[PDB]
DNA sequence: ATCAATATCCACCTGCAGATTCTACCAAAAGTGTATTTGGAAACTGCTCCATCAAAAGGCATGTTCAGCTGAATTCAGCTGAACATGCCTTTTGATGGAGCAGTTTCCAAATACACTTTTGGTAGAATCTGCAGGTGGATATTGAT
DNA sequence: ATCAATATCCACCTGCAGATTCTACCAAAAGTGTATTTGGAAACTGCTCCATCAAAAGGCATGTTCAGCTGAATTCAGCTGAACATGCCTTTTGATGGAGCAGTTTCCAAATACACTTTTGGTAGAATCTGCAGGTGGATATTGAT
């Protein structure tokens, strides 16, 4: 019903990747930077929200919650704070 | 519609420690998610614990352990000196 | 009958015992639960609530607040060596980082 | 008579200081939400989202790329250079576990 | 006394090595593998079937604990033979 | 007969409902979640049993030792990143030198 | 006694490790790192070892003393 | 008489090493060891032997472990010798 | 890149010690036949929130230019760390007692489970309360070209 | 050894969005009584471990020599940061339907409970047969003199 979605990847644009290096404390970046950050954020993102829609499906629901993204997180070996109730 | 949380305890123990400080919501509820946190921490440690010694029963030396297994250093000491004190005053 | 007392006043908590009990009950933890197992962890839950909002209030307080908010607790978590070692894997949703610059960065 | 222009490095720095105070997320919005469901919908078609689920996504996003840009950062200084490459970010992530 | 799943194991390596053995350590190697794999997808399960306020785990709920534990291939595959038996024993 | 030989399994699948009943998972245990437990580890058994024997004839012994299940572990990307953090004793490493430290 | 693990010792493990050259000051440094992860795991063990009230520590105290280290170890169950 | 170049041996203990699964360590005096810092934590604790194993079985896999990463910053800095610094950035990176 | 010379790695061998496989006894666990209860799924349905779009204003992404200074490449030698011979001492391997832990069993006092009934602390929503976000302006460390 | 151009710091202000307090019903904790489970004290008993003694082997400490790795010094091309114009699209705030969570109620398919028999898996010695300790020869590298 929206517009299908395509592409989006490149919307985590050269400048959100900088001020995300700045505030890791980055001065200097390579302009290679930038696609590689892109294909190391697509993966950790597939791999969390594959974990999450495993918890939405296997509860028959059809709405991701907070609560599947804070499970799906635990596989990552993280522990998200802030989203429960 | 009715959802528990640790929110009023959260509260009464700030204003313990910092009297004419307040919370915000966003907050209070890294705080829920710690407390939660700990919870299964201690309570899965303990639960193998009992398991791994053939107890059916978790008590207060399996929290203690699980407690001592968990938390590192001082930290570890300051609470189990709290949980020690809280056990003792309530059986009394 | 007798006037009820909460096993939290009994035993000097403001963390509730009762809840504690019953949560330990259905989380299939154990078969049977002793009587101070619930009061213990409590007691530690509420201990170390204590700790982190001591130094939260704190951080707070020196950035002239007087609301603890996300970055606060992580301030409060990332310079206490003990705090950050226990939630070492924990994420505090809008809690920023450490200010830290490598010292090879500054200018010469 | 010439405009005045910083050195190399300066704003860097100032960059740093000012997004290391802050806490604001550092991704637009709109388009991590694209992102987010352009991904899930090529799991399961027709999912909906809790707009709180939307924003556990992005601060678990933005944690986990500073982090691993501090460690980048901090191959990068090992290797005598002040600019992070590729091979810092794969170095980082091979000694984390994710490779 | 003391169990173990050796005499399981060693049937499954005459299955698929009719000719070869074992040694005791290796065997050890494989008990412990045996009970991790065992705790981590009846504990994914446990916590999968409270997270749905559920009092059973069923098999739905050690396939999903398999969909979140195991990587890709082995995933599908574990699944397979998971229906298969499932699908075998209530026949 | 056994609920194993029903399900066409090696695994005892009323030793692995026991454990599910005793390990204070859940309250209740489903009569199709030993099978189904039961069927995955034989299944992973089998597929290390499978390589581990590959390498034990490939150094000529009838016997797998643990290095065998090292080499047959660590040589396949799925079998190693399940058992990521897993120590295997008298296991060893995977013979791996650097190319950079080689001569010439 | 923690100079007990010799230079060759620690060579040896660096050799398995695939270092092909080694500092003068690596083994005093893999000794420290050594004695931390040490004494952490064994006071893990310990601790199981006191919640049982057994005076013996045993492989098992180990392995689970080991899962707070985030290490699986295989082959002492 | 004859003598290898500096480096030819190290390969080949590289090679014979990364094939074997021996303890590298010495028995005794690890035991030894972990005894002492035992001491620390409770007194007149006895061991079982397999513990004692099961110990160094953990402590050889995790220096190797922490070799090889070392081995990697080393190269990474251009280097083909491991430093103390090589160390600190590999427990730094593995979060220790 | 040759030969010649040299050292080490790697199948392959045998004999036999010992590590694995086989065997048989037997508590303990699984299976079995019946009986009984109950979790959760289906079928509802109310009613949150979620999807999507709208408008408007301005924050910010993009693309360009240009040059400062970084990374990459190169050179060279001081001194580190490898390789090797020698001979001593620490570990290893094997023997022997015996003290002291684990591991058990019985059995009651004490602990805990759990239903029933009663009371009150915790919640949701309403009503109050107030920090601090932005907004304005001036002081003030800092930067870079002279 | 300055200034001009900038960015950053620091009070001070007020309104209202978000936080805290108030209110009152009721879900769940507590008090009470009865049933069931368990912990540990006492009295065992083998059997792991600790202590001790001993010889000897091979691994290590040490001292020597020098190959070649590291770090310093140096040079330069072109990448990446800084800054500016442009104009897009994100943000913000609100609308409009309606998908799909949740809350209830009913009631079986599936699960537990229990008494008892049957089958099996763990254990320890016997019987089998693999690996391994050394030994040899061929394949394979390495080193130095040209
Ligand atoms: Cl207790
Ligand atoms: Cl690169
Ligand atoms: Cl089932
Ligand atoms: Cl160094
Ligand atoms: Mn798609
Ligand atoms: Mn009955
Ligand atoms: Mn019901
Ligand atoms: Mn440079
Ligand atoms: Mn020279
Ligand atoms: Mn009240
Ligand atoms: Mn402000
Ligand atoms: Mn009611
Ligand atoms: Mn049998
Ligand atoms: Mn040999």
């Amino acid at each position: 019903h929206r517009k299908v979605l395509r592409d989006n990847i490149q919307g985590i644009t050269k400048p959100a990747i900088r001020r995300l290096a700045r505030r890791g404390g980055v001065k200097r970046i390579s302009g290679l930077i930038y696609e590689e950050t892109r294909g190391v954020l697509k993966v950790f993102l597939e791999n969390v929200i594959r974990d999450a829609v495993t918890y939405t499906e296997h509860a028959k629901r059809k709405t991701v919650t907070a609560m599947d993204v804070v499970y799906a997180l635990k596989r990552q070996g993280r522990t998200l704070y802030g989203f429960g109730g | 519609s009715r959802k528990e949380s640790y929110s009023i305890y959260v509260y009464k123990v700030l204003k313990q420690v910092h009297p004419d400080t307040g919370i915000s919501s966003k907050a209070m509820g890294i705080m829920n998610s710690f407390v939660n946190d700990i919870f299964e921490r201690i309570a899965g440690k303990a639960s193998r614990l009992a398991h791994y010694n053939k107890r059916s029963t978790i008590t207060s030396r399996e929290i203690q352990t699980a407690v001592r297994l968990l938390l590192p250093g001082e930290l570890a000491k300051h609470a189990v000196s709290e949980g020690t004190k809280a056990v003792t005053k309530y059986t009394s | 009958r007798a006037k009820a007392k909460t096993r939290s006043s009994r035993a000097g908590l403001q963390f509730p015992v009762g809840r504690v009990h019953r949560l330990l009950r259905k989380g299939n933890y154990s078969e049977r639960v002793g009587a101070g197992a619930p009061v213990y962890l409590a007691a530690v839950l509420e201990y170390l609530t204590a700790e982190i909002l001591e130094l939260a209030g704190n951080a707070a307080r020196d950035n002239k607040k007087t609301r603890i908010i996300p970055r606060h607790l992580q301030l409060a978590i990332r310079n206490d060596e003990e705090l950050n070692k226990l939630l070492g894997r924990v994420t505090i949703a809008q809690g920023g980082v450490l200010p830290n610059i490598q010292a090879v960065l500054l200018p010469k | 008579k010439k405009p005045h222009r910083y050195r190399p490095g300066t704003v860097a720095l100032r960059e740093i200081r000012r997004y290391q105070k802050s806490t604001e997320l550092l991704i637009r919005k709109l388009p991590f939400q694209r992102l987010v469901r352009e991904i899930a919908q090529d799991f399961k078609t027709d999912l909906r989202f809790q707009s709180s689920a939307v924003m556990a996504l992005q601060e678990a996003c933005e944690a986990y790329l500073v982090g691993l840009f501090e460690d980048t950062n901090l191959c990068a200084i090992h290797a005598k250079r002040v600019t992070i490459m590729p091979k810092d970010i794969q170095l980082a992530r091979r000694i984390r576990g994710e490779r």
